C-alpha cells in the first residue's frame, strides 16, 4: 500500500529487462494501474510523486506537509530545470520490442509500505483433516488445520 | 476488374475536424452537377485543399473474395500504378433519396464514403466489395 | 530584531519546544 | 526511544485505553420525543469528587 | 514442487529437442514452431529478420503466459519454400550481421 | 505503538458523527473502520 | 456471496507460485478486486456432481444474469479504456505488428485481411482488426444522438458479419450493456461462443495496449489559466446570489413557499444554488479538457471515474453535508472557533470552493473530514441493514 | 558493410555509442542480451561459523551475493551444474572465506577487500573482489565492535543475471533513437506546446533537425540508436558489449543447431 | 539498515560510496545533492538510495555484546 | 413503448435479410393470403400451457 | 497562541516574538547550560490552554501572520480574510489537529477524507522497525523490515514521530500505465 | 444455523486471488500446492487404468 | 519552498 490508502497486492513480478525503460536506462520497480486515481481522486498519491521526484534529483526533501503555501508549479517549474518533463511524465520504451510507447508515463518514486498479509499466511487447503469433538464437523482455524 | 465508376472531382470543401490524421472531403463534379461525394480522408497520406481537381474510381478489382492479403512483389501488373491513393473497404447501405439520383454508403475500416447521382451513371455498382483509387 | 512579530515558520521552533519539554505521551505519565 | 506508559504483566506488555464518559456534577436538559407524560427531563447525574 | 531449475530454463530438457516444428492446418506450406527455454530476447529478434525474405507471406510470434520460457512462432511461405529451410535462412543472416557487428565493434574500441 | 498509547475509547445523541467540538483535540482522520467507527478516537 | 453468481464452477488450469488466478471480466459478478480479497473454492466428489457443475453453474452460463435480464460481465478493465482507444478513426497499425495482433486471436482462420488502406505504405484500422475476433453473422446497430449512416462524430455502433463498420467501441457497446454487444452474442450463437469472445477480444486489446501504453499524470487534472480564471467567476456569481437571498431573509422579505418554514426554504436555494454553482463550473472542465487528457480519455470510455470526480480534482470539492444539511452549529452560532457568530455563508456553514488539485484550507478541511466520515459510518450500516434484510 | 559503431565517449566503466544502420529488433534484442543473459561471477553458498553481529546470518549472506567479483576469464570455469564435482570444484567455483574480528574499541568496519580466495586460480582472473573506489576499501560490508567475531566461507558459482540479479554484468542501459520524433512513434501530450514543455533529448543535437514543413517519410525506418553501457564492474565495458554480442551470437547458432537435428 | 548494496533500480554498486559521502559532509559540509555531485551518482534511481538510507546498524551498535 | 418481452423480433429480421441477402427493388413472392394465416398459424405454436381444458 | 490585541502598533499581535523564538532555538542548540523551556513561556503567558469548553467563547484566527496584521498565485489555496478584528488566540499550526497515524500522510489536504482515514488503518500494520532493541526482546511475531528508508515527501510533523530514525517502508520507484493488463 | 444451515468442508481451500488476462473466462488459475493436496477419487475403467495406474 | 537544515550558525553569528 502506499500513503493514500491505495492498497493492493502484487499482480506479478517481471524481470528487470521486460520491465518498460525510459531513456536514461530506468526501469521502474513498481507499476500501478491508473484506473485506480480518477475514481479514488487521490491526488496527493499523484503530487507525493512529484515532488519526490524532485527531492531525489535537487537533494531537497519534499516539505508535504499538509497545509503550506506549496503549489503545485512550485514543484513543477522546479523540476523543469533539472532537466524532466514539468508534469513529471517522461518518454519509456516497451522492453519487449524495445519501441517507443506511443504515449508518455507518470514516473518517479513513491513511498511504499508492505503489510503483514502476506500470502503464505493466508492459503491452506484440506482434504479430509481432523473433526471437532462435539459435532465432528471439521475443526476451524488453518494453524490448528482448519476447515 | 473494371472501373465501376470515375470521375473528376473538385474539392468543394475540406473539413479537418477534430483528428490529427483523417479529414473530410467535399467534392463536387465539374462532369455532373449532381454527383457530390463526402468522404473521410487521411491527410498524412493526401494532404488536400479547397478546389482540388481528383480523379476519383472505384475498381472492384486489380487484375489487368477468398484471397488472402499478400505485398505486392515488384511492379505488378496491378492498378493504382496510374494512381496515388488506395482504400480498401465494403458499402453497407444503398439509399435512393430521391428521383433516379441515387447515394450509396462505403466504409473503409472506419473510413466512410457518401457517393450520390443519377441511377444511369450507377447502376454497375452494386455492393461488391470495392476498391479507390486517387491521383492528381 | 527581536520585538518583531513572527512568521508562521517560527512555531515550529515552538512546536519542538513543546515536544522536548512533554514528549508524546505525557498524560499517561501524568 | 521507547517511552514506556505501559505496564508489564507477568511479562506482558499492556496499555489502559483512555475511557470515555459525560461529565460528572454538571445539568443536562433532555426533551422526549416519547409520548410519554414527561415532555422535558433535566437530568443531572452529581457525584462527589 | 513446482519451480524448476534453471538449467532446463536455457538448456534444453531431456527427451524432447528445444524446438517443436508442427505441421500447420489453416495455410499450406506454413508451420508453428515452439521455441522451449527462450522468450523474447530471441523472439522477437528471430522474428523481425524473417520479414527481410521476400518470399515469406506471414511471421509472427507470441508468449503464452509471462511464467515460461517458451514462446509460439508461425511462419507462412510462399509455396515451394519450406519453412525449416526458410528459416535456416534467417538465422545465417543475423549471424552473419553479428559476426560482423562484433569484428566491426572491435576496430573502433582497438583504435583507441 | 504511539498511536495506541494515545488512543481513546467509548461504551455505547449519536457518536459517531464528527462532532464540530472534536477539532484539534482528537484527530479527524484516525478512527478504525467498522463496528468501532467513532466510538474510538485519537488525540 | 448474494448472488446466484456468486458462485460459479471453473475449469482448473494448474499454475505456479501460490495465488488464485481467474480471467479479469469475471471480477465484476464477484465484487471481486485485487486489494487482497480471498476466495474460496470447492471441489466436487463424484460424476453426477461434476456435471451439475459443468451443465448449471458454468461461468458461461451466467453471462445473462436473470437478476435484470442483461449481462452481469463486460470487458471491464482498462481493456475497455484500451478498446476504445482501439476504435478511434485516427488509430493504424503497420503490417509488422498486425501480424501478432492477429496470431492472438487463438481462434483465427489464417487469413490476413486486406489492409483498409494501400497505396503507400498498406495500413490498418483497428476497427477490422477488432472484427476478426467478433466472430460471423453478428449484426448489431445502435443509434445514438446525432447518429446518421455518415457519422460525423463516430458516435453510434454498426457491425455486419462480424465486421465493424462505424462507430466507436465503449461500455454503452461492449460493457454490461442491456442491448449491448456481449447480450447479442450469447442470444445469437449461445453463451459457450461468448466464453471464447472474451478469450478474444482481452488478448488483442491487452497485447496492442501494452505496445500503445497509457498513463496518467498530474497534468491531467490542471486546467487551462483561461479556464481557471472562468472557474473563479462561476464561483464568485454564486456568492452573489447567496449574499442577495442573505440580506432578503435579514429583510425579513423572503417568502417560504407552502409546506416549509422561511428558513427551510432558505436553505434549499442556499444549497441549490452551491450544487448549481459546482455542476456548472464542472462543466467548464469538462469542456474544457483536451481530448489527449487522460482522465477524459477514461471518463468518455467509462471503465472508470465519472463527471463528478474530475470536477472535484480540477474545479472544486462542492458543498459538504450532514444529514443531508449543512454543517450545524456544533457550538454556540457558529460552525468553528475560528468564525463569528451568525455566519451563513457558504464557507462558513462548510462548502469547500477549493479542488483537490491544489487543496483545501483547514476550515475547509475538516468538514470535509465530517461528510466522507458520514460515508463511513453509513457504509458501515448498510453492510449491518442490507445484509440482515436480504437474510 | 553491414551494421555500423561509433564510440563517442568511453570511461572506465562506462561506454556511450551509436549504433546505426541497424533493425530497431536487434538493437532492442542485443540491450536485452547485455543486461541479463551474460555469464558473470557472485557468490552462491555460505557457510556462517561464527556469527556475533547484530545483523541476521541471511542477511549478511545476501549481502555477501551482492559483491562483484573480478570475472574477466569467467567462460575459463565450468557452469555449476556440468561438473560432476562433489558440490564444487576448483574448475567449477572459487571458494572464498572471511575472518573479521572487532579488536578497536571504536567500531571495525568490515569492507570486501577482507576477502581471500582460499583455492587454487589455475592463473585465472577471477575472484578477486572488485576494488571501484579510489580509497582501497571494498564495499562496507558490516560494521562490528570489540567482541564481536564472524567466520565464514562463501562459494562464488558461475551465473547468470537471469536467474538472480547478482550476476549483473551490467547497471543501467541508457538506449534511444529518433531524438528528434520525426518517426511519429510518440505523441507528446502537452498544454501548450509540446517544444516549450518536453525538453530536448541530450543527443537531439547529434541527428539534423526536424526540417519542418515537409511531409513525413512514412515509408523510413529507425536506425541510428544511441545507447549507453555502464559496467557494474565485474568485467570492462567493452567486454560487456563483446560479450553480450557473443552469447546473442550463440543462442541463434544453437537454434540453428538444434534445426540440424533432422 | 546499512549501506544497501546495489541500488534496487539501476544497480551500480553503492556501498562504497557511503563512508565517502559521510566524509564529505562533516569535512567539507557540502548540500547533498551538490555532494553527489562530487561524489559520481550523477543519475537518481541511485541518488535516492544515499539520500534516504537510514543507518540504523549504528544505534545497533550501542548494545553492549 | 419499451417494455421487457421474450424473444426478440427486430434482430431476427436482420439476421433473415443478411442470411438471404434481400435483393431489394424486387417484386416478394409472397402472398398476402400466406401472411396473415402465417401469422395466426404461427400464433397457436406459443404454447405456454400443455393443457387442453377449458380453463387451460 | 494568545492574542494580545491591545499593541502600540495600532493592531492586535501576539504576546510571543522573535526574542523567545530567537531564545527557544537557542535551548535546542546547546547540544552554557540555561534551558529556557516551553513552560517559560506558559510562565511568561504567551501561550494558553484551551479545553473544549473554553473555546466556546474565544475567537481562534487561522495563521498568525496571515491573519493579524490589518490589510497573486492563483496555485495558491483560497483563503478566507481577516475582516474580524477581536481575536484572542491564533493556532499554533494548524497541521497539528491530526493525530499520530494521520500526520504521516504527506498532503492529506489533497486526498478525499475517507482515504485518509485508511492510511491511519493500515499505517498501524506497516512492516518497519518498530524498536532499536528487537535483538533483545523475545517477543512474539515480530517484524523487521531489510533496509528502511526515510520518505522523501516528509512532513514537518514526521521529524516529532522520530520516523526519520525509524522509517517504516522504502521509496520505490513507480510507474502509473497500463502495462501489461496485469 | 451453525451446523445444519451453514458447515465447514472438507475438499476446500481459500487463498488470495489476482488478475490474469491470459486464461480463458472459464478457468481459475490454481496454485500446484493445492493441487498436489486436494484430490477428487476417481474409477478404475478401462479407458483410464493406466493413465490412472500411471498416476499410482 | 522546501526543509532547511543550516539556519544554526546564525545564532553563533547573532552571538
Ligand atoms: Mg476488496
Ligand atoms: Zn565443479
Ligand atoms: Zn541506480
Amino acid at each position: 500500500a502506499s500513503r493514500h490508502g491505495q492498497k493492493g497486492t502484487i499482480g506479478i513480478t517481471y524481470r528487470r529487462e521486460d520491465m518498460p525503460f525510459t531513456a536514461e536506462g530506468i526501469v521502474p520497480d513498481l507499476i500501478i494501474n491508473p484506473h485506480a486515481i480518477p475514481s479514488r481522486m487521490t491526488v496527493a498519491h499523484l503530487i507525493e510523486c512529484l515532488l519526490s521526484k524532485v527531492a531525489a534529483l535537487s537533494g531537497n526533501e519534499g516539505d508535504a506537509s499538509p497545509f503550506t503555501d506549496i503549489t503545485v508549479e512550485g514543484i513543477s517549474k522546479l523540476l523543469r530545470e533539472h532537466g524532466y518533463q514539468s508534469r513529471g511524465f517522461e518518454v519509456m520504451y516497451n522492453g519487449h520490442t524495445g519501441k517507443k510507447l506511443m504515449a508518455q508515463i507518470f514516473f518517479g518514486p513513491t513511498y511504499y509500505q508492505r503489510l503483514r498479509h502476506m500470502v503464505d499466511d493466508k492459503i491452506h487447503a484440506r482434504a479430509r483433516g481432523p473433526m471437532q469433538v462435539l459435532t465432528r464437523q471439521p475443526v476451524e482455524g488453518r494453524s490448528r488445520d482448519g476447515g | 476488374s473494371n472501373t465501376l465508376f470515375d470521375d473528376i472531382f473538385q474539392v468543394s470543401e475540406v473539413d479537418p475536424g477534430r483528428y490529427n490524421k483523417v479529414c473530410r472531403i467535399e467534392a463536387a463534379s465539374t462532369t455532373q452537377d449532381q454527383c457530390k461525394l463526402t468522404l473521410d480522408i487521411n491527410v498524412e497520406l493526401f494532404p488536400v485543399a479547397a478546389q482540388d481537381s481528383l480523379t476519383v474510381t472505384i475498381a472492384s478489382s486489380l487484375n489487368l473474395a477468398t484471397r488472402s492479403w499478400r505485398p505486392p512483389q515488384a511492379g505488378d501488373r496491378s492498378l493504382a500504378d496510374d494512381y496515388d491513393y488506395v482504400m480498401y473497404g465494403t458499402a453497407y447501405k444503398f439509399e435512393e433519396v430521391s428521383k433516379d439520383l441515387i447515394a450509396v454508403y462505403y466504409s473503409f475500416g472506419g473510413l466512410l464514403m457518401r457517393l450520390e447521382g443519377n441511377y444511369r451513371n450507377l447502376n454497375n455498382l452494386k455492393q461488391e466489395n470495392a476498391y479507390l483509387l486517387i491521383r492528381r | 530584531d527581536e520585538s518583531a512579530p513572527i512568521t508562521a515558520e517560527d512555531s515550529w521552533a515552538v512546536i519542538s519546544a513543546f515536544f522536548r519539554e512533554k514528549g508524546l505521551v505525557s498524560q499517561q505519565l501524568d | 526511544f521507547d517511552m514506556g506508559g505501559y505496564f508489564i504483566i507477568n511479562g506482558s506488555e499492556k496499555v489502559l485505553i483512555a475511557q470515555e464518559r459525560s461529565a460528572g456534577n454538571i445539568v443536562q436538559v433532555f426533551k422526549k420525543a416519547a409520548p410519554s407524560p414527561i415532555s422535558h427531563v433535566a437530568e443531572i447525574r452529581s457525584a462527589l469528587e | 514442487m513446482n519451480a524448476p531449475d534453471r538449467f532446463e530454463l536455457f538448456l534444453l530438457g531431456e527427451g524432447e529437442s528445444k524446438l517443436k516444428i508442427d505441421p500447420d492446418t489453416k495455410a499450406p506450406n506454413a508451420v508453428v514452431i515452439t521455441f522451449e527455454k527462450e522468450d523474447h530476447t530471441l523472439g522477437n529478434l528471430i522474428r523481425a529478420e524473417l520479414l527481410n525474405d521476400r518470399k515469406v507471406l506471414f511471421a509472427a510470434y507470441k508468449v503464452e503466459h509471462p511464467f515460461f520460457a517458451r514462446f509460439k512462432l508461425r511462419i507462412q511461405t510462399t509455396e515451394g519454400y519450406d519453412p525449416k529451410d526458410a528459416l535456416k535462412n534467417a538465422c545465417n543472416s543475423i549471424i552473419n550481421k553479428l559476426g560482423a557487428l562484433k569484428t566491426n565493434f572491435e576496430t573502433e574500441w582497438n583504435l583507441q | 505503538t504511539l498511536s495506541h498509547l494515545r488512543r481513546t475509547n467509548t461504551p455505547i445523541a449519536k457518536p459517531r458523527q464528527l462532532h464540530n467540538t472534536h477539532w484539534g483535540l482528537v484527530c479527524p482522520a484516525e478512527t478504525p473502520e467498522g463496528q468501532a467507527c467513532g466510538l474510538v478516537k485519537n488525540l | 456471496s448474494l448472488h446466484k453468481m456468486s458462485m460459479m464452477a471453473h475449469r482448473v488450469k494448474v499454475i505456479p507460485y501460490s495465488t488464485f488466478r481467474l480471467n479479469l471480466s469475471v471480477t465484476s459478478p464477484y465484487n471481486a478486486d485485487f486489494d487482497g480479497d480471498e476466495m474460496n473454492l470447492h471441489v466436487p466428489q463424484s460424476e453426477e456432481t461434476r456435471a451439475e457443475l459443468s451443465q448449471l453453474c458454468a461461468v458461461p452460463l451466467q453471462i445473462v444474469s436473470p437478476q435484470s435480464n442483461k449481462p452481469c460481465m463486460g470487458i471491464v478493465q482498462d481493456t475497455l479504456c484500451g478498446i476504445r482507444k482501439l476504435t478511434l478513426r485516427d488509430t493504424f497499425i503497420e503490417l509488422d505488428q498486425v501480424l501478432n495482433m492477429l496470431y492472438w486471436v487463438p481462434d483465427w482462420d489464417g487469413v490476413i485481411p486486406t489492409p483498409a488502406i494501400i497505396k503507400p505504405k498498406p495500413l490498418w484500422s483497428g476497427k477490422q482488426i477488432l472484427s476478426v475476433a467478433i466472430p460471423n453473422g453478428i449484426h448489431l446497430q445502435r443509434f445514438d444522438e446525432g447518429t446518421t449512416l455518415l457519422s460525423p462524430k463516430d458516435n453510434g455502433m454498426l457491425i455486419i458479419d462480424g465486421q465493424i463498420i462505424f462507430g466507436v467501441v465503449e461500455k454503452k457497446t461492449v460493457g454490461s450493456s442491456n442491448g449491448g454487444l456481449i447480450h447479442v452474442v450469447t442470444r445469437e450463437k449461445g453463451p459457450q461462443v461468448c466464453a471464447k469472445l472474451f478469450g478474444n477480444i482481452q488478448k488483442v486489446v491487452n497485447f496492442w495496449l501494452l505496445h500503445n501504453g497509457f498513463s496518467t499524470g498530474i497534468g491531467d487534472t490542471i486546467a487551462d489559466g483561461p479556464t481557471m480564471r472562468e472557474i473563479t467567476e462561476t464561483i464568485a456569481e454564486a456568492k452573489k446570489k447567496v449574499l442577495d437571498v442573505t440580506k432578503e431573509a435579514q429583510a425579513n422579505l423572503l417568502t417560504a413557499k407552502h409546506g416549509m418554514t422561511l428558513r427551510e426554504s432558505f436553505e434549499d436555494n442556499v444549497v441549490r444554488f452551491l450544487n448549481e454553482a459546482r455542476d456548472k463550473a464542472g462543466r467548464l472542465a469538462e469542456v474544457n479538457l483536451k481530448d489527449l487528457n487522460n482522465v477524459k480519455q477514461m471518463v468518455m470510455a467509462g471503465s472508470k471515474g465519472s463527471f463528478i470526480n474530475i470536477a472535484q480534482m480540477s474545479a472544486c470539492v462542492g458543498q459538504q453535508s450532514v444529514e443531508g444539511k449543512r454543517i450545524a452549529f456544533g457550538f454556540v452560532d457558529r460552525t468553528l472557533p475560528h468564525f463569528s457568530k451568525d455566519d451563513y455563508s457558504p464557507e462558513s456553514k462548510g462548502f469547500v470552493e477549493n479542488s483537490y488539485l491544489r487543496g483545501l484550507t483547514p476550515q475547509e478541511f475538516f468538514f470535509h473530514a465530517m461528510g466522507g466520515r458520514e460515508g463511513l459510518i453509513d457504509t458501515a450500516v448498510k453492510t449491518a441493514e442490507t445484509g440482515y434484510i436480504q437474510r | 558493410e553491414g551494421p555500423q559503431v561509433k564510440i563517442r565517449e568511453a570511461s572506465k566503466d562506462n561506454v556511450d555509442f551509436i549504433l546505426s544502420n541497424v533493425d530497431l529488433a536487434m538493437a532492442n534484442s542485443l540491450r536485452r542480451v547485455m543486461i541479463a543473459e551474460i555469464p558473470t561471477l557472485a557468490i552462491d553458498s555460505v557457510e556462517v561459523e561464527t556469527n556475533t553481529t547484530v545483523l541476521a546470518d541471511e542477511f549478511i549472506a545476501h549481502r555477501l551475493g551482492l559483491i562483484p567479483l573480478q570475472s574477466m576469464d569467467i567462460e575459463q570455469l565450468e557452469y555449476s551444474r556440468d561438473c560432476f564435482c562433489e558440490d564444487h570444484c576448483d574448475k567449477c567455483s572459487v571458494v572464498l572465506t572471511l575472518q573479521a574480528f572487532g579488536e578497536s574499541e571504536s567500531t571495525t568496519n568490515v569492507y570486501s577487500k577482507d576477502l581471500v580466495i582460499v583455492s587454487n586460480l589455475m592463473g585465472r582472473n577471477i575472484g578477486h573482489p572488485i576494488i571501484q573506489d579510489k580509497e582501497g576499501n571494498g564495499v562496507l560490508i558490516c560494521k562490528l565492535r570489540k567482541g564481536q567475531e564472524l567466520k565464514l566461507t562463501c562459494v562464488a558459482k558461475k551465473g547468470i543475471a537471469k536467474e538472480h540479479a547478482k550476476w549483473g554484468p551490467a547497471a543501467a542501459i541508457e538506449f534511444e533513437y529518433d531524438p528528434w520524433n520525426k518517426l511519429k512513434h510518440t505523441d507528446y501530450w502537452y498544454e501548450q506546446d509540446s517544444a516549450k514543455e518536453w525538453p530536448q533529448s541530450k543527443n537531439c543535437e547529434y541527428e539534423d533537425p526536424p526540417n519542418e514543413g515537409d511531409p513525413f517519410d512514412y515509408k523510413a525506418q529507425a536506425d541510428t540508436f544511441y545507447m549507453n553501457v555502464e559496467s557494474v564492474g565485474s568485467i570492462p565495458v567493452d567486454q560487456v558489449v563483446v560479450r553480450g554480442i557473443d552469447t546473442l551470437q550463440k543462442k541463434v547458432a544453437s537454434i540453428l543447431l538444434a534445426l540440424t537435428q533432422m | 539498515m546499512i549501506v544497501p548494496v546495489r541500488c534496487f533500480s539501476c544497480g551500480k554498486v553503492v556501498g562504497d560510496k557511503w563512508e565517502s559521502y559521510l566524509n564529505l559532509l562533516q569535512e567539507d559540509e557540502l548540500d547533498e545533492g551538490t555532494a553527489l555531485s562530487r561524489l559520481g551518482l550523477k543519475r537518481y534511481c541511485c541518488r535516492r538510495m544515499i539520500l534516504t538510507h537510514v543507518d540504523l546498524i549504528e544505534k545497533f551498535l550501542r548494545y553492549n555484546p | 413503448a419499451n417494455w421487457p418481452l421474450p424473444v426478440n423480433i427486430r434482430r431476427i429480421i436482420q439476421n433473415a435479410q443478411q442470411t438471404f441477402h434481400i435483393d431489394h427493388t424486387k417484386p416478394s413472392d409472397l402472398t398476402i393470403k400466406d401472411i396473415v394465416l402465417g401469422v395466426k398459424d404461427l400464433q397457436e405454436n406459443l404454447l405456454v400451457l400443455r393443457g387442453k381444458n377449458e380453463i387451460i | 497562541f494568545i492574542v494580545e490585541d491591545d499593541e502600540s502598533l495600532g493592531h492586535k499581535e501576539l504576546k510571543v516574538r522573535k526574542g523567545h523564538i530567537a531564545k527557544l532555538m537557542a535551548t535546542e542548540y546547546q547540544d552554557d547550560v540555561e534551558e529556557y523551556t516551553w513552560s517559560s513561556l506558559l510562565n511568561e503567558g504567551l501561550v494558553e490552554y484551551i479545553d473544549a469548553e473554553e473555546e466556546e467563547s474565544i475567537l481562534i484566527a487561522m495563521q498568525p501572520e496571515d491573519l493579524e496584521p490589518a490589510e497573486v498565485d492563483p496555485a495558491k489555496r483560497i483563503r478566507v480574510s481577516h475582516h474580524a478584528t477581536t481575536f484572542t488566540h491564533c493556532e499554533i499550526h494548524p497541521s497539528m489537529i491530526l493525530g499520530v497515524a494521520a500526520s504521516i500522510i504527506p498532503f492529506p489536504d489533497h486526498n478525499q477524507s475517507p482515504r485518509n482515514t485508511y492510511q491511519s488503518a493500515m499505517g498501524k500494520q506497516a512492516m518497519g522497525v518498530f524498536l532499536t532493541n528487537y535483538n533483545v526482546r523475545m517477543d512474539t511475531m515480530a517484524n523487521i523490515l531489510y533496509y528502511p528508508q526515510k520518505p522523501l515527501g516528509t512532513t514537518r510533523a514526521m521529524e516529532y514521530l522520530k520516523f526519520r530514525e525509524l522509517p517504516a517502508g522504502q521509496n520505490a520507484i513507480v510507474a502509473i500505465a497500463c502495462y501489461s493488463g496485469y | 444455523r451453525g451446523n445444519l444451515m451453514g458447515k465447514r468442508v472438507d475438499f476446500s481451500a481459500r487463498t488470495v486471488i489476482s488478475g490474469d488476462p491470459n486464461l480463458e473466462l472459464d478457468q481459475v488459475g490454481v496454485p500446484k500446492s493445492i493441487a498436489k493436496t486436494l484430490t477428487y477419487p476417481e474409477v478404475v475403467t478401462p479407458y483410464n487404468i493406466d493413465r490412472l495406474t500411471q498416476l499410482v | 519552498f522546501i526543509k532547511r537544515d543550516r539556519m544554526r550558525r546564525n545564532f553563533l553569528r547573532m552571538r
